């Protein structure tokens, strides 16, 4: 029971999400190998994802985390890139969407940098790039990212050589 | 799927080498995220 509602480009909500995308691109140490070579995006569409059940699942967990963390959800908006983006919007996140070999263990990973999440659109390490051209730096094919509401609760701080 | 560190609900990966890199975050329960926006885009070739 997911619906997707288009945001008008004239709408401040669209513009806020576009600026979050654009302002958090950076250079990557692979010179663009995984995600491609770019300084900015062409944003083609932004849709709101609405699902009453998935939303309730989320707010139920958030309340438990918030109470366990002395009344602080520690909620953020973060990017997620995945080959499963089309499954995620219908069924929600679960173990099928985890990065088994991640830096900080098997869990679901999110980025403040839009361009970090873009590295996973076509799979781990960018996989073999777009389906049509096998190009990790394809400038023609349309990509999708999610911008998500994430409950962090008490977060363990791990400094990392990356 | 792995478990969050004892008493914690997520991990915050803070890059310590590259100063322009922002943080990455891991959760261990899918219920702790909601995919609020779907963004369709192309990367752009620099000029
Ligand atoms: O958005 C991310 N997706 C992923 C990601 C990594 C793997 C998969 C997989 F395995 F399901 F195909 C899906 C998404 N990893 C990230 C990361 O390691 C750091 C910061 C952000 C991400
Ligand atoms: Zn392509």
């Amino acid at each position: 029971g997911t619906i997707l509602i288009d945001l008008s480009p004239d709408d401040k909500e669209f513009q806020s999400v576009e600026e979050e995308m654009q302002s958090t691109v950076r250079e990557h140490r692979d010179g663009g190998h995984a995600g491609g070579i770019f300084n900015r995006y062409n944003i083609l569409k932004i849709q709101k994802v609405c699902n009453k059940k998935l939303w309730e699942r989320y707010t139920h967990r958030r309340k438990e985390v918030s109470e366990e963390n002395h009344n602080h959800a520690n909620e953020r908006m973060l990017f997620h890139g995945s080959p499963f983006v089309n499954a995620i919007i219908h069924k929600g996140f679960d173990e099928r969407h985890a990065y088994i070999g991640g830096m900080f263990g098997a869990g679901i990973y999110f980025a403040e940098n839009s361009s970090k999440s873009n590295q996973y659109v076509y799979g781990i390490g960018g996989g073999t790039g777009c389906p049509v051209h096998k190009d990790r730096s394809c400038y023609i094919c349309h990509r999708q990212l999610l911008f998500c509401r994430v409950t962090l609760g008490k977060s363990f701080l791990q400094f990392s050589a990356m | 799927m792995a478990h969050s560190p004892p008493g914690h609900h997520s991990v915050t990966g803070r890059p310590s080498v590259n100063g322009l890199a922002l943080a990455e975050y891991v959760i261990y329960r899918g219920e702790q995220a909601y995919p609020e926006y779907l963004i369709t885009y192309q990367i752009m070739r620099p000029e």
